[PDB]
């Protein structure tokens, strides 16, 4: 029941940081598994 | 067919300070990591020497972004572009007040991440 | 014949926070280390209390220097003095482009070394 | 066969940092050996 304030920005910050965290998970798995 | 030393990148630096032998076997891959102020945005963080003796790579880092610094009591915090590394926000005070402190602040490198250059000012009187 | 407390130095700070007993035996030597933004440039990093009750020392730190940040696509990176701590570089865009971002960047303290205050701008359109 | 670009600067940066590293090596040896 609440419009997201211009905290769309924080949300964008967090998603980009979670993507980055995924990329690490990716090549970390991909390395040792190869 | 082979490569000379790699271009310096504005957003990333090579892992491992190695003697950087001024020449590199075609097909060599070098591992990079994001500079402070930057976060990873691609799975492959490498430059590779291609068949034409040239280093190839994509932009695998983007700007980090600062926390929104919150509200300015009796004032306003104005986003001008975004809250990314390098960007600036502006501060202002409502009709009955004087701004004490800085009118701007900038998302900059702090610790091992990113943060605001100047503290929020106060709106007073 | 003896020394009062040592002068504060712009380029270095004393190792060991000790009570800094306001007086020091003539001939005492205090160990210093380079401040952030500074690197060691002499073997002796000390102030010593001489016979005349005075602290003596040479400038044993110099500025750290930033990596060259690389090229500006469709633009130019202009060194104005050098790339030392405190110095500024300037950015410009070639005839057919608009500069988006900062026109300058400054070598500043970052992490435990030194780095560029602002990210490279883009040259666009 | 290549003129050093204004990367004389990086080269200067690296040499100053290697001198510093030498100074540490100096007084570190000189300390314990005394």
């Amino acid at each position: 029941a609440k419009l997201s304030e211009a905290e769309l920005h924080d949300k964008i910050k967090n998603l980009e940081e979670e993507k980055a965290e995924l990329f690490e998970k990716l090549d970390k798995v991909e390395e040792e598994h190869k | 067919s082979n490569c000379g030393p790699p271009p310096t990148l504005s957003f990333a630096a090579p892992m491992d300070i190695t003697l950087t032998e001024t020449r590199f076997k075609t097909g060599t891959t070098l591992k990079y990591t994001c500079l402070p102020g930057y976060v990873r945005s691609h799975s492959t963080q490498t430059l590779t020497c291609n068949s034409d003796g040239e280093w190839v790579y994509n932009t695998f880092c983007i700007y980090k972004r600062c926390r929104h610094p919150g509200e300015l009591r009796n004032g306003q915090v104005e986003i001008k572009t975004d809250l990314s590394f390098g960007s600036q926000i502006e501060f202002s005070c409502s009709e009955g007040f004087f701004l004490i402190g800085s009118t701007t602040s900038r998302c900059e490198v702090q610790d091992r991440g990113v943060g605001w250059s100047h503290p929020l000012p106060q709106c007073e009187i």
